[PDB]
């Protein structure tokens, strides 16, 4: 479902999801009820998107060239 | 607080040392991050679920 | 006896804790792989019942538990169960400490009337038809779903039309038989509509004229045949009387209106649609008046049912839908006409409407109403330990008995909230007792609080039936003493 979006970043959205199951298994085990370990993931990705937001980039305007220019140049490093 | 522009020193995809991102170019559409991280958030929320299993 | 008995307590038990964490809307999901690869992925635990392997008598008892609740109220399908189940585990200190069985169910019966009476009047009842707290009772209820944008869209229809008909069944309470319901795939979520007598949604492709304002209804099930002797008569007698819409059926065999009949009822070109659904034959029988005939020489004068506009037309501007009004008692199952392009918005708007059924009839069959969610089981458990405290004899235990086994309704819903559940139940009992009845656990925001304030609320007669059918399986396992295999 998260291949139809995008394409790539399917190993990372299994990783992380991985790694997220692999904590919560942790921290149930300190007996922690899954449904607070959930509601936690939530709120932790509701909060970690609008730190994404408030810093984003939008410098690749039509005067942002020198940074696309070396973005074309670092794409093709040792050739 | 006047670092603020020490952000976007990320991993360098080739070599592997800590490097600029935003001067080397490196970059990745914020929809495409956003969705992963919300895919992997819904993933992670339904494998939970299903726990009250002696399975 | 008693070897048999604790058997029957263990495997009741061991199959309403089965599903015991499925209870509240935080009630996560199963999977159980049992038989031949069932992924039964469902938070819901009605139909983890329906797929569970059961072979224990009391283990199948709590199932039937399951659709009796189904089919009373449609809501509270596992408290049922789990409250059986506590009160089965809390049969076992009775057993032991020596009291028969016959004094243990006869106590239970006292609980549970006294359960009644107390739930009865410690609620807010509606006054009125009162339309507003049936559309509050609809957001308590449509909402939470995917038809959540469509509530506006379903609640208000089957308001106005319970409005239309306030029906006379179980002291004028809304059964299933107000305005008759249809549903067609494709359209949008907006074509629905309430309609005025029976609709068909099948395909009737006429050229000719189906546009009758006397359109003269007949039910023949006598489709045509392969050996000219007994296929022409029923079309002659079309020929004779006139009923220029008919339903076909093919009770008789497969070629249904061969092109010498189909000719001879397409020279005055009669509405044909076959294989029509037998649960709502009866239905379209008890709307139209005509008789459900398929012997042709039963075909009489009287069997000329009545309607007033019948069209083959294209509702919605491409639904080529047969909607019929002026009959001699249409209005058999109320009315959503579910249109949906998509798949998910046809099931859930229907299953969702069907919710909203069994909501309505539950607040007018019983017209009270309580908040829901822990709070008038904590209530039972404080005042039902105070009766038993009254109580003498035998007796004062096993009404208090009945108590502590009310109390696993707030504690899973403490436990599925991820609240400490034991701390959270006795402060909830501590809040109460000097406080309020609406008390509880608001699970939609994970927090104790009065919940009449945040809106966790309930109809009475969930509660009512729930308690009344988990007593009674609870007394009848209690008295069940024997088995035998081998007829």
């Amino acid at each position: 479902l998260q291949d139809k979006e995008v394409g790539d970043g399917t190993t990372s959205v299994v990783i992380i999801a991985a790694e997220l199951l692999k904590n919560a298994d942790e921290l149930v085990k300190q007996k922690i009820h899954p449904t607070s370990v959930i509601s936690g993931y939530r709120l932790a990705c509701k909060e970690a998107v609008r730190y994404i937001n408030e810093n984003l980039i939008v410098n690749t305007d039509e005067l942002g060239r020198d940074c696309l220019i070396n973005a074309a140049k670092t794409s093709m490093s040792s050739k | 607080p006047e670092r603020k522009n020490l952000k976007w020193i990320g991993l360098d995809l080739s070599n592997g040392k800590p490097r600029d991102n935003k001067q080397a170019g490196v970059f990745e559409p914020t929809i495409v991050k956003v969705k992963s991280l919300k895919f992997a958030t819904e993933a992670a929320i339904t494998i939970l679920r299903i726990d009250d299993l002696i399975k | 006896p008693a070897q048999i008995r604790f058997s029957n307590i263990s495997a009741a038990k061991a199959v309403a804790d089965a599903i015991r964490t499925s209870l509240g809307p935080k009630g996560m999901d199963k999977m159980i792989q049992d038989g031949k690869g069932d992924v039964t992925i469902t938070n819901d635990g009605a139909t983890i019942l329906k797929q569970m392997q059961v072979l224990h008598p009391a283990a199948r008892m709590l199932v039937e538990l399951s659709k009796a609740q189904d089919i009373e109220a449609g809501d509270g399908t596992t408290s049922v169960v789990i409250i059986a189940g506590s009160l089965l585990d809390s049969c076992t200190k009775l057993l032991q400490k020596g009291i028969h069985p016959t004094i243990i169910s006869e106590s239970f019966q006292k609980a549970l009337e006294k359960g009644i009476e107390i739930l009865t009047d410690m609620s807010r009842p509606v006054e009125l038809s009162d339309r507003e707290t049936l559309l509050n009772s609809a957001t308590t209820s449509l909402n939470s779903k995917v038809v959540s944008q469509y509530s506006s869209l379903l609640s208000p229809m089957s308001v106005n039309a319970v409005m239309k008909v306030i029906d006379p069944a179980t002291a004028t309470s809304v059964d299933l038989r107000d305005i008759k319901i249809v549903k067609k795939l494709g359209g949008t979520i907006d074509d629905c509509e309430l309609v005025e007598g029976l609709v068909l949604t099948q395909k009737v492709s006429n050229s000719g004229i189906t546009r009758v304002e006397k359109a003269k209804i007949g039910l023949i099930q006598f489709c045509l045949s392969a050996p000219r002797a007994y296929i022409l008569n029923l079309v002659k007698q079309i020929k004779k009387t006139g009923c220029n819409v008919l339903l076909i059926q093919k009770s008789i065999l497969r070629d249904a209106l061969s092109d010498l009949a189909l000719h001879f009822l397409n020279k005055m070109k009669i509405m044909v649609i076959k294989d029509i659904e037998r649960e709502d034959i009866e239905f379209i029988c008890k709307t139209i008046g005509t008789k459900p005939v398929a012997h042709i020489d039963q075909f009489t004068a009287d069997m000329l049912g009545s309607a007033e506009l019948a069209e083959e037309v294209n509702l919605n501007g491409s639904g080529k839908l047969l909607k019929i009004t002026g009959c001699a008692s249409p209005g058999k199952t109320v009315t959503i006409v579910v249109r949906g392009s998509n798949k998910l918005v046809i099931e859930e708007a229907e299953r969702s409407i069907h919710d909203a059924l069994c909501v309505i009839r539950c607040l007018v069959k019983k017209r009270a109403l309580i908040a829901g969610g822990g709070a008038p089981e904590i209530e039972l458990a404080l005042r039902l330990t105070e009766y038993s405290r009254t109580l003498s004899g035998m007796e004062s235990y096993c009404v208090r008995a009945f108590a502590d086994a009310m109390e696993v309704i707030p504690s899973t819903l403490a436990e599925n909230a991820g609240l400490n559940p034991i701390s959270t139940v006795t402060e909830l009992r501590n809040r109460h007792a000097q406080g309020e009845k609406t008390a509880g656990i608001n699970v939609r925001k994970g927090g104790i609080s009065n919940i009449l304030e945040e809106l966790v609320v309930q109809p009475l007669l969930v509660s009512v039936s729930a308690l009344t059918l988990a007593t009674e399986t609870v007394r009848s396992i209690l008295k069940i003493d024997d088995v035998v295999n081998t007829r």
